[PDB]
């Protein structure tokens, strides 16, 4: 008795949970990669220490993947329109939260590695700021899991 | 930002209108009017099929010509001081034009799939004909846009290769691999278009 | 242009009466006299300006 | 019954006219003021 | 309920009624409204109707024109962004 | 008290204008002149038995205008005094 | 990302290729080793004739002079740049004009110095650097009047916007010509940086570092040179361009600086400047901070060619070929004065 | 039988096949004319050789004209929606291909007209790039003919 | 039968045939006038000979006028939607083709006259390039005549 | 019977006929006025000759007014939809043609005035160019007259 | 019976006539006042003579007021849709023509006042050009009056 | 049985999977390739190592091809609307995720190759960053396979 | 009984809360991180103190998370459309108010840490301005609670 | 009786009252923060005295909060559509008025504090201008209260 077009919203839930987390992580890896290279032309020994922002950006894509896999496993042909809306909400709330966290990680990582070449003391501050940025994707994940496992 | 203000204003106004209209339809219980089924079903399959063919060739040519001028500007500029460029760096032009060749081949293949119906009630048009229309449109978009991006990419890489050749003759044969990798994307688009229209028959 | 300016002047005088000194005239209480004193100061300044 | 036709005629004619007015007025508004031959004294 | 101006067999009036075989009858129902299910007393329910913002022909025209307008805007962007040299050689 | 001569001149001119205009306005309201009906504070229930009910309010507004004119006359006197000091 | 690869070559592809062709001609390290070993200026001409320069010098008189060689090299650079400018389009044309403004800012100082000393402008025009020559006739027949020259500059010269840091012709009479030159250059450099950032894309990302280094070296060297002069700290601080990475509190600690050791202390906070200062021994017989800054500038310009779709390559080419002209002039000077011991002090390019 | 409005799409095919080809040819002619004007002042004797890109832009315009004339003669009153949309397809096929080919001709012709002045050996190279830039419009015309004669 | 709103496309065909031709001609006249003003300061004798680009920019407007007058004289009340579309198509094919031709004329005229100030030999080349840019309006006229007289 | 909404297109025809002609005349007057003002600083003698561009621009506004008056005079409540579309077409054809003509007049008038200060010989050519830029308004007026009186 | 929403277009005519005329007057006053402010620093005594552009700009707001008040007093509950359209058309025809006249007045006044600072003889020509700029708003008023009283 | 239009969304799933993955691969190859070419003149021996970002970009096109082939093989004319939505979801979740991976790969490849030309020791760090950027395409592929094979 | 699209506005409430609060927190963190990275070069000991703007940016994401979890817990299959509108309002309030708070905190923190590099006494003023900029998120949270628990 | 979508406009009034007011206050606090920080480098003693623009920005958010809480409390299930429109109007009137007041307070705060750094006499003038900018938000609040209570 449910609409056959109900599953469209759940499909977009999974699609957003992956696409937007991937875009956020791509930006976080790209800005951080340009920063790491422009830093490494002068201070090669800081490469592996400065790879941290890239990893924290990748964790955003992992959040997106976990939520997208959860939504995908939750999809069915008879899924109620309510559940489909829940899954679209979870998908957006993880994907765009990860997008924001990825922008923050990208800018912070670029600036932080560039500075850490100039000021070694800045490393811990950069790491703390990056943890704060990552926690935004984590909050997106928590909301998405609540919605998708109602 | 002159013309980009016009573009952005049209885009933003359109999507604000769409958000407001969607909210209004949903809220007023008028969702039953927003028949995407009726749209996709009454919009004639011929529209989708012929847009597919037209784009299949035209976007491929917009790719080929785009790459051709991107790389030809560099070929000529570097050839002013290094005339040896002209004969060798023509391979980038060949790779850009192969994209338009994919375009014509797939446009002809897709146009071979169109047939008249003599039926206008959607139940009479049928799943096969509607699928033929949508799949030819999908093949057109696939081949056309894959070829557009492939031609632009190969043009950029060919320009880079021509400028590199301007300063070291031995460099071309090694940068050509990047153009080959770029060119493979057009072949992938062609494969996907063929598979999209693998089981299509209007009638 | 004659009529254009005449209409502009007439309507501006009408509004500057009917929403300044009309305020003090259209009040029930007798303090409306002091209200008229102040409102008329405002009316005079605005009309001159 | 002609609602589709009249609606689209009005909507798109008015969109065209509005865009024409906005573009023409933008060009006039951001017209090069021409007194650049005077500016450098005033600045 | 369903409302529709001129549910009629005349081509001049929408031709919502139709026959494939020629027939002797013709009909016209100006401002035809009907409801046969989920009826409530003497009142028609809210009215759906044929007169919509868009129709199939207008949709085909609008989408074809939108593709043509994208192509023309691309061409006009390229043409407008043409430029002429401000200086010439000696 | 003291004030600038220009302020005093403005005060006396404003007082003269106010006195003349508001005396005339009070006169014209006490006359029950028709052209000023819209400014009378009457209410919709005052139109029952005859014009007297609204004549009374015309009189009230005329008294308000006269009071304002008296205030402006006092202001004019004070401004004339200020001018004399200056 | 601004995707300049899509639309750069529409208007600037030909010159993009041509300027790189020109860069391919700048002398290599091996070419400099060839020039280093010449016995005479004629021998230098012959060894040079095999390079891009070719027979540029063959038309001059037999008794070659290093002044003549310098003039010919400058003439060649000017010819090439004027060709590119004549074939440029509006945005690239504006960028090239910004490059020329730098030389205009010195030609204008020549003009004002001549006017305040009451000399005919026709005698000054020949001494102007061709890249920034005043084509406008409003700057001719000045009658040696500073007000006339100042109004001519404001009304008929691009430096009108830069002179707005000054306000009056009286400033020309009062302020020292070096302060005028450097204030104009600060205004020009900041305007150039803003222009490059507004161009954005690879142009910004590849050119802004060069102008930032220009600002930082300006700050360092102005500070180091100002110690033994009447120039006050309060006026010195105005000369620093605010584009460089020193801008907040670095320029401030320099304005507060009163000794070379304090300038070096400011430099210590930046790895890319710490290295230059440590390498610049500055004692007699070896590299000075000027030499180290020239080397770093050459490196920065060389890096401009690693990016493809951007205007920065034209500025990099102009400055690199200027460095190459000065290198050849230096080698000629060493050959002429028989000061072979220090002939290696040329800055190698590529 | 067929809908009243069926001819609109074929009409748009003809008008597009002409308009877009004209815009491509105009851009090509304008860019090549700017190139030729810049080139002439220094090397006057190359004007007539260098006018070739303008000829090829005119050829693009002629491709557009041929397709437009074909569609216009094919437009009957009772044109089936199928034929009408075939002709719309041909109109886009020739128009947009000619637009892109005209742009390419314009840019390469400008660059090559300038280059030939500094390096005459580049003349044949410019011509060889231009024929490749024009066979694209020829390809569009081939597909347009096939569609509009199907 | 011939719906009441059918005339709209024909009337817009006339309006386009005039408006876009007028805009093409106006751009051509404006750009070539700026070029001629710049050229005339140093080479006064060339001004009257150099008005050819303005003439060819004007002729685009005569093309537009001819098509617009033909459409306006070919408009009955109950015009079939087929013919209304044909006249819209003719109007566009001439108006926008004239717009492209006007852009070409403007660019080429400005460049060609400002060059002919420097090099007299450029004049015949400029005339040829202007003819090639002009015949685009003529191709538009041909297509418009076919469509509008069909 | 004629639809009640028919008069909308006629009133927009009149309003457009006036509005766009007014915008064109305003651009033509404004740019030519800045040109005259800049010229007058040095050559005050030429103000009354250089005013001509402004007269040309104003004639476009007069064309717009005449067409708008024809339409407004021809309006009625029962105006058949065909006549309403004809009036909209006339309004557009004169309004936007006058817009283009006024833009051309403004550009060429400014350029010609500034050049005439430098080179008096430019005046006759400026007159010719202004006439060619202005007859575009006359062509628009002719088309609008045909459509409106049809 | 006439439709209930008919008064909307008449009310929009009134509000548009006032709003766009006010925008034109505001732009004219802004630019003219900036011109007067720049002029004053050098030539104080011209300040009063140079207020004329502000006054001619205010004329346009007065014209908008005339049409707006006329339409507002002509509005009624049972206004026929035809009259509503007439009022909307008049309102726009005066409002946007006044906007164009305000642009013209602002630009011409700014440039002309700045010039008259440097050369007093310009004043007469500046007045003439401002008259030509304001007669555009006058024409808009004429069209609005013809439409409205019709 | 199933609706007429159901296969539309599956067709668009295939089209997105290929178009967006082609966009990502094309951008990655083009950006990294212009970086490589510009580098090579300075450091000819690094080209075969610097090809790695190009291969990583190509892998995005391979992901797109795999998902598109799966969709095109599973997509019959009368598939259930639920499967059609699933295939659209897989198409987007591979295409746009691969687009993000392509952007990351292009930026990282350009910057890292240019740095490695200047500092060899950046090579391994660049490889790690490229792996983290390319794995986003793998996540898109995982989500796409789950959706399309569900 | 209650509409099936009721839950859509509730899930948009939750996702909007989280997404927009996370974008505000991300912008604040990014701007503050750039500021800290610029400041730390001259004054390394300020890195730890200068993280206060990051903390107050994260608190905005915590507000968004709290409101999102409240809405998510309140969602159920049959919620009245009124309740769904309340939750949408709470989500928009908290999310966009936190977005504004994040913008303010980002700019204030960047400027404040950069200033505190130079004038240490600026820190207390920066903290107070941050508190003022942060109570905007608290007002958003208060309105969101009042709406969501109503 | 009342349509069940009636509370949507109530919730949007509340959300607008908070969101737009908070955006205005955030911009005001951001501009005042940059101004205060820039001034404080040279004039540290003014840091606390110069906090007034931030306070007058926060007052705008307080107006928004008051109106939003009023609407949220006055929003029942069967809210008449007319009263819901009243609450939407109140929300907009306070929110966008606070946005305007916040822009003015921010610009005036930046300018006034930067001036005060140089000229101590400007503080009282700045406060007067800020009060004038603030009374705009106060008018918005008054109109919002009238509408809400009506």
């Amino acid at each position: 008795n449910n609409p056959e077009y109900s599953s469209f919203f759940g499909v977009m839930g999974a699609s957003s949970a992956m696409v937007f987390s991937a875009m956020g992580a791509a930006y976080g890896t790209a800005k951080s990669g340009t920063g790491i290279a422009a830093m490494s032309v002068m201070r090669p020994e800081l490469i592996m220490k400065s790879i941290i922002p890239v990893v924290m950006a990748g964790i955003i894509a992992i959040y997106g993947l976990v939520v997208a896999v959860l939504i995908a496993n939750s999809l069915t042909d008879g899924i109620t329109l309510y559940r489909s809306f829940l899954q679209l909400g979870a998908g957006l709330s993880v994907g765009l939260s990860g997008l924001a966290a990825g922008f923050a990680i990208g800018i912070v990582g670029d600036a932080g590695v560039r500075g850490t070449a100039q000021q070694p003391r800045l490393f811990v501050g950069m790491i703390l700021i990056l943890i704060f940025a990552e926690v935004l994707g984590l909050y997106g994940l928590i909301v998405a899991l609540i919605l998708s496992t109602k | 930002t002159g013309l980009e203000l016009l573009y952005l204003g049209i885009f933003v106004a359109f999507w604000a209108c769409m958000i407001v209209v969607g909210i209004c339809y949903t809220i007023f219980d008028l969702g039953f009017r927003f028949d995407v089924a009726w749209f996709l079903t009454e919009t004639s399959p011929f529209m989708w099929s012929n847009l597919g063919i037209g784009l299949a060739i035209s976007l491929s040519v917009v790719g080929a010509a785009w790459g051709i001028y991107i790389t030809g500007s560099s070929i000529i500029g570097g050839g002013v001081k290094a005339p040896r460029i002209k004969t060798k760096n023509l391979v980038s032009i060949i790779f850009c034009e192969a994209v338009a060749i994919y375009g014509i081949i797939m446009a002809i293949v897709i146009s071979n799939m169109a047939e008249p119906f003599s039926a206008t009630d959607p139940k009479a048009i049928g799943h096969r004909n509607y699928h033929a229309g949508y799949s030819m449109f999908g093949a057109g978009l696939t081949v056309g846009l894959s070829n557009l991006f492939c031609g632009v990419c190969v043009g950029i890489v060919g320009s880079g290769a021509a400028l590199a050749d301007a300063q070291n003759p031995s460099l071309f044969v090694k940068i050509l691999i990047v153009e080959i990798f770029g060119s493979a994307i057009g072949l992938f688009g062609v494969i996907v278009a063929i598979l999209q229209t693998s089981r299509v028959k209007m009638g | 242009r004659l009529w254009a300016l005449s209409l502009a002047h007439a309507q501006l005088s009408e509004v500057l009466w009917t929403m300044v000194i009309h305020i003090g005239l259209h009040v029930r209480s007798l303090a409306g006299g002091l209200g008229l004193f102040f409102i008329f100061a405002a009316f005079a300044t605005l009309t001159v300006a | 019954l002609e609602y589709s036709v009249v609606f689209n005629l009005v909507l798109w004619i008015m969109t065209g006219l509005a865009l024409a007015v906005i573009i023409t007025s933008y060009n006039i508004w951001n017209m090069d003021p021409g007194y650049d031959s005077i500016i450098y004294r005033m600045t | 309920s369903f409302h529709c101006e001129y549910v009629s067999s005349l081509s001049k009036k929408g031709s919502l009624l139709v026959t494939n075989v020629p027939s002797l009858w013709q009909m016209t129902l100006h401002n035809f409204q009907i409801q046969a299910f989920n009826v409530t007393g003497e009142q028609f329910s809210y009215a759906s109707d044929c007169a919509g913002f868009f129709s199939p022909g207008i949709w085909m025209g609008l989408l074809t024109t939108l593709f043509m307008l994208f192509i023309f805007t691309y061409g006009l962007h390229m043409i407008l962004s043409l430029k002429t040299m401000d200086r010439f050689d000696d | 008290l003291c004030c600038g001569p220009k302020l005093a001149a403005c005060g006396i001119v404003l007082s003269a204008w106010g006195v003349i205009m508001l005396i005339m306005l009070g006169i014209f309201f006490n006359v029950h002149s028709a052209v000023l009906i819209e400014d009378v504070p009457f209410t919709e229930k005052d139109f029952e038995n005859g014009p007297q009910n609204i004549y009374n309010l015309y009189e009230q507004v005329s008294y308000n205008c006269f009071i304002a004119a008296g205030l402006y006359l006092l202001l004019g006197g004070f401004s004339f005094c200020q001018v004399r000091l200056n | 990302s601004f995707f300049p690869e899509l639309y750069f070559n529409v208007d600037n592809g030909y010159l993009e290729g041509l300027v790189r062709g020109l860069k391919a001609g700048v002398l290599s390290q091996a070419d400099y080793l060839n020039l280093v070993q010449c016995e005479t200026l004629e021998d230098l001409k012959l060894h040079l004739q095999s390079t891009d320069y070719g027979n540029f010098l063959a038309n001059e008189a037999s008794p070659l002079t290093v002044s003549v060689i310098d003039d010919k090299l400058k003439e060649k650079m000017v010819v090439e740049f004027r060709h590119m400018r004549n074939h440029a389009y509006e945005p690239l044309a504006s960028f090239l004009d910004f490059i020329t403004y730098s030389y205009m800012i010195d030609n204008v100082i020549l003009l004002i110095t001549g006017t305040l000393h009451q000399r005919s402008i026709a005698e000054l025009v020949p001494k102007c650097h061709p890249l920034g020559s005043f084509e406008q006739m409003e700057a001719v027949n000045i009658a040696q009047t500073p007000a006339e020259l100042y109004n001519a500059i404001l009304v008929d010269t691009p430096l009108a916007a830069f002179f707005q840091d000054c306000i009056s012709e009286q400033d020309l009479d009062e302020m020292n010509i070096e302060i005028i030159r450097n204030t104009l250059y600060k205004a020009y450099l900041e305007s150039f940086y803003k222009f490059c950032t507004l161009l954005g894309g690879t142009t910004a990302d590849a050119m802004c570092p060069i102008l930032e280094f220009e600002a930082d070296r300006r700050a360092f060297i102005i500070t180091i040179n100002s110690f033994g002069t009447e120039l006050s700290k309060e006026d010195r601080a105005k000369l620093f361009p605010h584009c460089g990475r020193l801008y907040p509190e670095g320029l401030a600690q320099l304005a507060r600086a009163d000794d070379y050791e304090q300038v070096k202390n400011v430099a210590d906070y930046y790895p890319e400047y710490k290295l230059l200062f440590e390498g610049a021994g500055s004692n007699p017989g070896d590299k000075t901070l000027e030499d180290r800054f020239f080397e770093h500038e050459v490196k920065l310009n060389k890096l401009a060619f690693l990016n493809q779709f951007h205007f920065g390559v034209f500025y990099a080419f102009v400055k690199l070929k200027e460095q190459e002209c000065r290198n050849i002039v230096w080698i000629a000077e060493c050959i002429a004065q028989r000061h072979r011991a220090k002939i290696d002090n040329y800055i190698p390019i590529f």
